[PDB]
């Protein structure tokens, strides 16, 4: 068989990067929860969509959700 | 005692597990909680953040309260379903659960639930 030449990039996928998993909402005077970031509207608070610039997808939706606010 | 010695809790967890219903982690409970998907709450006792415990307190104070703090969380993931198999006598890989939050409840009637009902309506 041929004399295996390979031309560069020994790739790889995305580990993740695991971050700090509830930073998505705050706790403030004793008793009180207060949420960060807008609930799904697809699917009820618990799934909360992405906040960026003007980029606004969610999870459980995956990607399903774009529109401007 | 005769009767129920922290237990009742542990015979829970266990239904809960055969019928697929815990909830376990923090995320997890929160999500079953602000949509009403989970009904129990199990809090952190040794919370070195505490900030978490906060959290979870607030959420169970939110929608519904029948919570419970048992003792600890390695606890917890020793009794209900963390750590794999190992023989008959325990011995498995000591790991936490950190936060467990119950959907489905599992079997029926029983000393299982009564004294979260106790401890819930007052
Ligand atoms: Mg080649
Ligand atoms: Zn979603």
């Amino acid at each position: 068989k041929k004399v295996y030449t390979t031309p560069k990039k020994i790739r790889h996928k995305h580990k993740k990067v695991k971050l700090a998993v509830l930073n998505y909402y705050k706790v403030d005077d004793e008793g009180k929860v207060a949420k960060l970031r807008k609930e799904c509207p697809n699917c009820g608070p618990g799934i909360f969509l992405a906040n960026h610039g003007d980029r606004f997808y969610c999870g459980k939706c995956h990607s399903t959700f774009a529109t401007q606010k | 005692a005769e009767l129920t010695i922290e237990d009742a809790l542990k015979v829970v967890l266990r239904t809960s597990l055969v019928h697929d219903g815990l909830a376990r982690g923090l995320r997890e409970s929160a999500k079953a909680l602000t949509r009403g998907e989970g009904q129990l709450a199990v809090l952190v006792e040794s919370v070195t953040e505490e900030a978490i415990s906060k959290l979870v307190q607030g959420l169970a104070t939110e929608n519904n309260v029948p919570l419970i703090k048992v003792a600890d969380a390695k606890q917890l993931g020793e009794w209900a379903g963390l750590g794999k198999i190992d023989r008959d006598g325990n011995a498995r890989k000591v790991v936490g659960a950190s936060v467990v939050v119950v959907k489905n409840w599992g079997a029926d009637t029983q000393e299982r639930e009564i004294l979260l009902e106790h401890f819930s309506q007052q």
